[PDB]
């Protein structure tokens, strides 16, 4: 009959992290409207392939990273473990495909200089991509610490918060993914 | 019974309260002459492993009777040397605890009153009990 | 009979205190770092003011030189607001509120002792740019962003006053999540969300603030460093930018204002029932107020837009208006719990008088400054830097030091003297009123804000000298406050009583002073809004409920 | 009206303006109770004073 | 734990309303199109308080009146065990040193600095994080 | 970006941080 | 009259002269109720705890719902009565003309306000000059205004705006570097100067409908452009309409202010203001 | 770090003529304002050792009693009394015990 604190206080602070993607929509917005005269992209193309592939997975991910939230209350510490394996190696794998995106985007064409479009494409999807990777680092802070203990509720309630961040990364690259692809 | 503003709590902590302009501890001595009766206390209990405690109040039975009830409320009335003081009556009396017996109280005491009894007479209270515990605890050896 | 001690200990042995600062979670004394590592930056923010002042006084650059001048009150501008006036929200936060409601520590205490960290060390990274060849940050607090560039400010120094304003700002934060799941999770059984005093609903509702304005800055100074340390064409004034930065700064820029007012507000309602010997008048409509501040404050960003070209001026007009009017609400619930009581002056209630004669003149000429056409004359001169003094030496000094010498003696158990503490008072209120009073009169003439010479045919002199005999009263004035801290420290009258300013209303003035490590050794029977009042006062209980409602 | 009007003032009225007041405030007769005199009978309380060093 | 989550709610209710209001006037009323960087804070304002509004309310659904929300509960209600606290821990001071040496190295740009400080981060994270479960040394 | 300098801070947070933190892994403490 | 107006100058435009009736609506709104606040607090000194009301505590009392319905009204009401009156004087301003009868380019570049001209049509439509050349501007490959009757106005000149005492004028509002700021202070109004005001959804210019009064007026920079900004003073003078034609006569033939000045008998420096020891040298 | 002055000036942004005159002042200054907080910090963590004895391990749990009364639950590390406090040891050089994980009440995670 208690309202679990450290379960409270993520969704109190991940609340703050949706206002830390209002002021790099913000940014996007306004080199949308007041600098686009013809499309926003004028010497680059964004190929959706390659780009709706990767955002595929952190779809799957957020799948098997609440599949294994669900082993964490039954008690299963390996269930748990096994999942956030499969989470951990697909959240890798969007790393590894928005940074090839990024790569195929410089040497190509624009890139943090040179283009105002790609000043905001890089500052919204690549404070997103550090929380990627910065999430990823809780998967394996989370994992190793399943290791050192007997797997307590404690083990299992901050399972529970490091798949809330995981959800929220995945919810805003879906806003991302439909203003920035979608909404060109 | 209880003050006006006190109040007994769920245990026996009774959680007092004072007006907003008035103190809480009516000292009737100067606040730098409390510190200085602290390290004459604190480091004779230090350098001498005894235990000295200071009363100043009425003996209002026969003198020499009345200052063993004040050394049992010492926390430990075995290292205790107890010095009472009664100002209206000239009855200063130091009280050992039947402990500090073996090492050097008796060529202590009778200097820690006449010590103290030279700085009562053309003087103050507080004068005299400073003079007397950092003087009979010299003579306190471990 | 009852053996004590003549005097208490005035300081600890050798070395009780060097590790228990670096460990610890205690939030008594993490919000006795916050008080104290804040006057610390009161002063080296404050003696930039008496050097910004003095060149002021005499019409030319007397000793200073331009650029030194303009990094003066941009890093007196900075470390007073986000360096001073933030952390003692949270210094008072970490004191009073795990006291206030029946808690024995804050949610999360490494997080607690994390937020006081990225205080100690974002701060002197900010003001570590006086290093430089260049100095620190030439610029204003708010950093205009054509002049915020690599080559319109080329230097270093303003590049560590972006990363001094992201330690930190991640520092209250991380401080803000505490004060809301300390508030929703911990209170004592009886105490309901109601019932609860108004200076832990003003830590709740700019904790909520706290995370609207400060991740908003947090994401605008790092499109800032990306504009400068990277190429990058966010802020750059063809693409928008020079007003991405007006809508960026000032969405965090009057929220953060709102959450340095607020919680100096529930000090302010926590002082006046113990000194008037009645209740918070309007209880629940305070509570109201400080929601529809906290409500309306984030939609009236832009009324510091005015003069810059086109906002949607009607907008951030009128709803700009509407927080006059529960501002205006918890003023007469100040009068109305000050009224028919027996009022006692002693200095938190003096210094909370002082409250509400300097910020009225701080709000009166806010509205003024609402209004768009009376703000198109003033709206970059010294009638802003009046107004912001009114406004917020009144919140941040006439109730901060109402709550220092409020809570001094239960947070280490000494009276904090009240002689030197009048003194301390009134060379601080003959003093302010000198200062800042002819800068309404001095600014509405044509005198612009950050200005370092003002020329000798223009007749600012006799007014300018007026304000820098006043400021040097307020730089005389720490003299009195400062001895009195560091002789009642250690010195001091001591407190035997659990509550020593008589009519405590709160929960923290139900236990000791100091409280032990875990705040509480009994709790009362919490069922009413001030719980050692019904408390130490039985014989009140029976007309708390009868003689209210007239 | 010189640079010695000024600032022999700007220095000088925070100083004679503290000591106007320090003359006020500082002089007040505190709550603090006065010094207990040999002549007079002890009305306050008895007081045991006991270290706390052992 | 209704008056906890009826707190945001009502600060939803302004802020989706400021939003709606915003947008619609300088759509019809500022000199050019919707003033895009207000309109996005407000628009996500309203998701500050409506992720953390609508989340007790599913923690006013399955969790029943606590001794936190009765109204005349005696204080030998929630007699029980509060949890676990860190006593003690030399951890944030070092969090913060971190943080500090990888800000100092993104403001005066230098990328070795910058890396030397992440990893000072995460080597100080893993401290904080795997600090209350380790187990004794097996030797 | 060469220079004794860098040399000396990558050895005292590379090489000797996996050094004692090996030490500290193949000893005991007591 | 002129102390209830803090310290504001007598607005020489009819639209300044409206913000003068307007500022001294702190009589009716702010010097008023901060007199009732004060009539309170200092009431409620009075009210002490003496010496007879030692034992009884008072009367307790917490809520009174009349009063916080009555006192939510009475300062909503002021505040409904203003946003009329600053809606009705910021529509007084803002308002535009398309026959603005001069029209003067300002472009605050970085601290020494190289002003312009363009355009000019009188209401007896006798001088019509009609001057800024698109071919100059063309040599930078923007959104700066160049014209050939520019006063440059370098560190040591202090640049002087000269514009007619009887007519409509209009300022384009441009800079070059920083946001500056516009600040006539007898125009008891200001602008913030922008780099790019049509790219940054900014209005960019502002009209006064006739100027009252003759003579010459400072006017100062407000909003923060970098180290010498306590030294962008800029200087208007007022001359008379005939004056005025015969200020631009002897500058279309070639001529600079200490020359043009001079040939309509007015000093030909800044007379409210002068160039700063500090920047010369 | 003073004979790298040529790369604090360079990298760092702070002078040339400014380290040395840290390296200065410093070489008196700081010697001696580390000889002050390592004199207090090594007798603080001498008295952390002895509020571990005398009271035992602070363990996190705080169990609000039935009258208010935050507690703490220290394990006592020895022998106890009939009354609820523990008997003090003797400190004897070797390092003493802070956490409770470190005392074997993790447990193993199954294998
Ligand atoms: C390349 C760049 C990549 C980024 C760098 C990689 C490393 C970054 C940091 C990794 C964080 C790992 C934490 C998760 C580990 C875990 O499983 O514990 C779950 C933990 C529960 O632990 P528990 O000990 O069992 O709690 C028991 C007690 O209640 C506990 O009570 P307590 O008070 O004793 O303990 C406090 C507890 C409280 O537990 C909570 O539930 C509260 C959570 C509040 C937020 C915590 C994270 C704060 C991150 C700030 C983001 C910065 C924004 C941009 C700057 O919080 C923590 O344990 C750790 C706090 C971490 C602070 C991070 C310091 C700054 C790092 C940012 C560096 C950015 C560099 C930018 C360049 C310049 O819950 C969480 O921490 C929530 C998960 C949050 C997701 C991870 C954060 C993402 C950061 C984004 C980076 C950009
Ligand atoms: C990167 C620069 C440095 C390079 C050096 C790398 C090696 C240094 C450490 C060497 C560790 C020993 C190696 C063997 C132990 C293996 C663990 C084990 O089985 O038993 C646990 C073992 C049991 O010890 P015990 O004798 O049984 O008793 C301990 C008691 O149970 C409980 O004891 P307790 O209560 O007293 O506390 C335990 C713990 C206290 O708890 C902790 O603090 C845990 C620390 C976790 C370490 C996190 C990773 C370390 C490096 C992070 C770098 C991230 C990348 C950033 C790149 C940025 C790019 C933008 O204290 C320690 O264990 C001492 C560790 C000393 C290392 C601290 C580092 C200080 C400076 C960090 C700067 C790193 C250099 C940066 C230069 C620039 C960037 C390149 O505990 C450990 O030693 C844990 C060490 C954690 C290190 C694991 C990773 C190995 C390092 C190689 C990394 C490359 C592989 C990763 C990629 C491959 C992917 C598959
Ligand atoms: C035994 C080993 C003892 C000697 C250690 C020899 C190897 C050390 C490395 C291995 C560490 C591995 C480890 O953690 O094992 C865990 C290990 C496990 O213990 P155990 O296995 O159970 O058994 C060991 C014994 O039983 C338990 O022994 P214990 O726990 O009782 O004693 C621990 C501690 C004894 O405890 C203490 O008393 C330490 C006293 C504090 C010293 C630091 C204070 C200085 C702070 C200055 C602040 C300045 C501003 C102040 C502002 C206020 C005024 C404005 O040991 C020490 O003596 C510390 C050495 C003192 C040197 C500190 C350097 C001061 C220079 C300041 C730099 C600033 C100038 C830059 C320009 O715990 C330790 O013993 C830790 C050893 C101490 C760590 C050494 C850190 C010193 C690093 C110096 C360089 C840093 C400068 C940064 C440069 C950047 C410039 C900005
Ligand atoms: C620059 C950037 C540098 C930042 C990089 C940091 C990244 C993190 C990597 C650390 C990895 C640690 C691996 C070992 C883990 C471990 O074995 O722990 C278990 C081990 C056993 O724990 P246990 O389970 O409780 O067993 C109980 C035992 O009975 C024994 O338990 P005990 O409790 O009785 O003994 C505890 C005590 C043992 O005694 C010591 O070891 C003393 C060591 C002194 C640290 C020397 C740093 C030099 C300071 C320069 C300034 O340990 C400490 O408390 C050390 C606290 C370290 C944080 C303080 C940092 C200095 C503050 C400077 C800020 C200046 C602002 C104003 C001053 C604030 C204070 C008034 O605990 C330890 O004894 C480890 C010793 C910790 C030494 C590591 C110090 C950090 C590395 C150097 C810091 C560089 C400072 C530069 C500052 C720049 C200017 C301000
Ligand atoms: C402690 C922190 C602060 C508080 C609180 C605060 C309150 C207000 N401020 Fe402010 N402020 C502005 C408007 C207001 C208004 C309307 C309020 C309100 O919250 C004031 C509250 C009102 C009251 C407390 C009075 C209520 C009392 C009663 C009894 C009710 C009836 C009385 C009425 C209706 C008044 C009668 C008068 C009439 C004219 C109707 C504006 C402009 O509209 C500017 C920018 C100027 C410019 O153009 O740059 C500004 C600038 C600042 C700055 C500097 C930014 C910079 O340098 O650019 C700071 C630090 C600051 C702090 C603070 N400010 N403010
Ligand atoms: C809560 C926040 C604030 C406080 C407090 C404050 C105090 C003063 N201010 Fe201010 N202020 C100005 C005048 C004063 C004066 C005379 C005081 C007075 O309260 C003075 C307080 C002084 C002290 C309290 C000094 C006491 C210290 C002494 C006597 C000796 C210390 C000794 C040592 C060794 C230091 C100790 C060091 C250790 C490490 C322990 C002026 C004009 O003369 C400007 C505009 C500049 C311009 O032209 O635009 C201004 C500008 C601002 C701005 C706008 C910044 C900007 O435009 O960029 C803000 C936000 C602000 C806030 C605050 N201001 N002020
Ligand atoms: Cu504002
Ligand atoms: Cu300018
Ligand atoms: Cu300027």
């Amino acid at each position: 009959n208690r309202p679990n604190m450290v379960s409270v206080g993520t969704i109190v602070w991940l609340s703050s992290e949706l206002m830390f993607f209002a002021g790099l929509f913000a940014m996007y917005f306004t080199a949308r409207a007041q600098a686009g005269g013809a499309w926003p992209p004028e010497p680059t193309e964004l190929n959706l392939a390659l780009a709706v592939p990767v955002t595929l997975v952190l779809i799957a991910s957020s799948f098997t990273c609440q599949m294994g939230v669900f082993a964490a209350e039954r008690g299963d510490v390996f269930g748990l473990r096994r999942w956030y394996v499969i989470t951990f190696l697909m959240g890798l794998f969007f790393v590894l495909g928005q940074g090839y995106e990024y790569i195929h985007l410089v040497e190509h064409g624009t890139t943090i200089p040179g283009s105002a479009y790609g000043s905001v494409f890089y500052l919204a999807t690549g404070f997103h991509g550090l929380h990627v990777i910065g999430g990823l680092v809780a998967f394996v802070l989370l994992l190793a610490r399943t290791k050192m203990s007997k797997f307590t509720p404690a083990q299992a309630t901050a399972a529970i918060v490091v798949s809330y961040y995981w959800h929220f990364v995945d919810i805003v690259w879906i806003a991302l993914f439909a203003t920035i692809y979608f909404v060109r | 019974d209880l003050p006006y503003g006190s109040a007994l709590t769920s245990s026996g902590r009774i959680s007092a309260v004072t007006e907003p302009g008035e103190l809480s501890v009516h000292y009737p001595f100067p606040t730098m002459d409390l510190v200085v009766l602290d390290d004459a206390l604190k480091y004779g209990s230090r350098a001498a492993k005894a235990r000295f405690a200071v009363y100043i109040g009425p003996l209002g039975a026969d003198t020499a009777a009345t200052a063993r009830e004040i050394l049992a409320n010492v926390p430990t009335p075995e290292n205790a040397v107890l010095l009472a003081v009664s100002p209206d009556q000239r009855a200063i009396e130091v009280v050992y605890g039947a402990d500090v017996k073996g090492r050097g109280i008796e060529s202590a005491a009778p200097l820690g009153v006449s010590a103290a009894a030279a700085s009562f007479k053309e003087g103050n209270l507080i004068d005299g009990l400073i003079s007397a515990v950092r003087v009979m605890s010299a003579g306190v050896s471990p | 009979l009852l053996a004590r001690r003549p005097f208490p200990q005035r300081l600890g042995p050798r070395w009780t205190l060097l590790y228990k600062l670096v460990t610890t979670t205690d939030h008594k004394l993490i919000g006795m770092m916050y008080v104290v590592a804040c006057f610390i930056f009161f002063f080296i923010g404050g003696l930039m003011a008496l050097l910004l002042r003095t060149e002021l006084a005499v019409p030319g650059l007397q000793f200073l030189s331009n650029e030194q001048y303009n990094q003066l009150f941009t890093m007196h501008g900075t470390v007073m607001l986000l360096f001073y006036a933030t952390p003692i929200v949270f210094g008072f936060a970490n004191l009073v509120v795990p006291l206030q409601i029946g808690a024995p520590d804050v949610a999360f205490p490494r997080l607690n002792a994390l937020s006081f960290w990225l205080f100690l060390f974002g701060a002197s990274i900010a003001l570590g740019g006086f290093l430089a060849p260049g100095g620190p940050a030439d610029f204003g607090w708010t950093a205009y962003t054509p002049l915020s560039n690599a080559m319109h400010s080329p230097g270093a120094g303003g590049d560590l006053w972006i990363f001094g304003l992201i330690v930190g700002g991640l520092g209250t934060i991380l401080g803000a999540v505490n004060m809301i799941t300390t508030v929703v999770c911990m209170r004592a059984p009886g105490m309901i969300m109601f019932r609860m005093p108004i200076f832990t609903w003003n830590i709740l509702v700019t904790s909520v603030i706290v995370l609207v304005a400060f991740p908003l800055l947090t994401s605008a100074l790092f499109g800032l460093a990306a504009d400068r340390n990277l190429g990058a064409h966010v802020f750059d004034p063809a693409n928008g930018g020079t007003m991405l930065w007006e809508h960026l700064f000032w969405f965090f820029g009057h929220p953060e204002v709102y959450i340095i007012a607020l919680p100096f507000f529930g000090i302010v309602t926590e002082i006046f029932p113990v000194f008037s010997r009645k209740p918070v008048f309007g209880y629940t409509t305070l509570v109201y107020a400080t929601i529809s501040i906290g409500a309306l404050s984030i939609a009236v960003w832009a009324h510091h837009l005015y003069a810059t070209g086109a906002v949607l001026l009607p907008f951030f007009s009128f709803m700009t208006f509407m927080i006059a009017v529960p501002t205006g609400i918890k003023f007469v619930n100040w009068i109305g719990t000050m009224w028919k009581g027996q009022l006692t002056f002693e200095t938190p209630m003096l210094f909370s008088v002082g409250f509400l004669v300097t910020f009225l003149l701080g709000g009166l000429t806010g509205v003024i400054l609402a209004s768009p056409p009376l703000d198109f004359h003033v709206t970059d001169s010294y009638f802003v830097v009046a107004h912001f003094h009114y406004v917020l030496f009144g919140t941040i000094v006439f109730a901060t030091y109402a709550g220092v010498y409020f809570w001094f003696p239960k947070m280490t158990g000494r009276l904090l003297d009240d002689r030197l503490g009048k003194l301390h008072f009134w060379l601080t209120l003959i003093g302010f009123h000198t200062t800042f009073l002819v800068h309404h009169w001095l600014g509405a003439e044509g005198m612009p804000r950050r200005y370092a010479d003002y020329l000798p045919t223009d007749g600012f002199t006799t007014l300018n000298i007026v304000s820098t005999i006043g400021s040097f009263i307020l730089g005389v004035s720490m003299l009195p406050f400062v001895w009195n801290v560091f002789k009642s420290w250690r010195y001091g009258e001591p407190v035997t009583v659990d509550d020593p300013w008589g009519y405590g209303n709160s929960l923290e003035w139900a236990t000791s002073c100091p409280p032990p490590r875990h705040n509480f050794t009994e709790l009362p029977r919490i069922r009413s809004e001030r719980p050692a009042f019904e408390l130490h006062y039985p014989h009140m209980i029976e007309r708390l409920r009868a003689e209210s409602h007239p | 009206m010189s640079t010695a009007l000024t600032h022999g003032l700007i220095g000088g009225v925070p100083l004679v303006l503290f000591a106007v007041l320090a003359l006020i405030f500082l002089t007040r007769k505190g709550p603090h109770p006065d010094t207990y005199k040999m002549s007079d009978p002890w009305t306050h309380a008895p007081i045991l004073w006991a270290a706390e060093e052992p | 734990m209704h008056i906890e989550a009826r707190l945001f709610e009502i600060l939803t209710a302004f802020f989706a309303l400021a939003a709606v209001v915003y947008a619609v006037l300088t759509a019809m009323f500022a000199t050019g199109g919707v003033e895009w960087a207000g309109t996005t804070a407000l628009v996500l304002t309203t998701g500050l308080t409506l992720i953390t509004g609508t989340f007790f309310r599913f923690v006013a659904r399955r969790l029943d009146t606590r001794p936190e929300d009765y109204e005349d509960a005696e204080i030998s209600d929630g007699a029980g065990e509060l949890g676990f606290f860190a006593p003690h821990s030399w951890w944030p001071i070092l969090i913060s040193l971190s943080f500090s040496t990888a800000a100092v190295g993104a403001a005066l740009w230098l990328p070795w600095l910058i890396a030397a400080g992440v990893a000072f981060v995460i080597t100080s994270v893993c401290g904080l994080v795997f600090e209350y479960y380790w187990g004794p040394e097996k030797h | 970006g060469f220079g004794p300098a860098p040399e000396g801070m990558a050895m005292w947070i590379i090489g000797m941080v996996a050094a004692i933190g090996v030490a500290m892994w193949i000893g005991s403490r007591a | 009259s002129d102390a209830l107006a803090l310290g504001w100058p007598t607005g020489i435009t009819p639209e300044a002269k409206l913000n003068r009736e307007l500022w001294i609506g702190s009589v009716i709104a702010s010097f008023a109720v901060g007199a009732i606040v004060w009539g309170l607090i200092f009431w409620t000194s009075a009210f002490h705890r003496k010496k007879a009301t030692d034992t009884e505590l008072p009367r307790q009392f917490g809520y009174n719902m009349p009063l916080e319905l009555t006192l939510t009204v009475i300062p909503f009401l002021i505040i409904s009565v203003l946003f009329y009156f600053t809606v009705v004087v910021q529509e007084r301003m803002m308002h535009k003309d398309p026959n603005p009868e001069v029209v003067i380019d300002v472009t605050a570049f970085q601290w020494n306000w190289k002003f312009g001209y363009q355009k000019i049509a009188f209401a007896d439509g006798s001088f019509d000059y009609d001057g800024a050349d698109p071919e100059r501007k063309e040599a930078m490959t923007t959104y700066l205004n160049f014209d050939k009757i520019e006063t440059l106005g370098t560190s040591s000149e202090i640049p002087v705006l000269v514009l007619p005492a009887g007519k409509r004028i209009e300022f384009v509002l441009n800079s070059a570097d920083v946001i500056h700021g516009f600040w006539v202070p007898e125009f008891l109004f200001k602008r913030d100067v922008l780099p790019e005001p049509k790219a940054n959804n900014s209005d960019n210019v502002f009209q006064v409908s006739e100027i009252q009064q003759t003579g010459a007026f400072v006017g100062r920079c407000t909003e923060m452009c970098g180290t010498f900004h306590a030294m962008m003073n800029f200087e208007v003078r007022v001359v008379e309409p005939n004056d005025f034609k015969a200020y631009i006569d002897q500058r279309n033939a070639g001529k600079t202010n200490a020359e043009a000045l001079a040939a309509i008998n007015q000093p030909p420096l800044a007379i409210t203001t002068e160039p700063f020891e500090s920047r010369r040298g | 770090f003073a004979c790298m002055n040529d790369i604090i000036a360079l990298k760092f942004h702070i002078s040339l003529n400014a380290t040395t005159w840290i390296g200065r002042i410093g070489m008196v200054v700081l010697p001696a304002i580390v000889y002050f907080v390592a004199y207090r910090w090594a007798i603080s963590l001498q008295r952390s050792d002895r509020e571990v004895l005398e009271h035992g391990v602070e363990t996190g749990i705080i169990k609000r009693l039935p009258h208010g009364a935050y507690v703490e639950l220290h394990q006592p590390l020895g022998p106890v009394d009939e009354h609820g406090h523990p008997i003090p040891l003797e400190y004897a050089g070797a390092p003493l015990p802070k956490r409770m994980n470190k005392l074997g009440s993790g447990g193993a995670p199954g294998t």
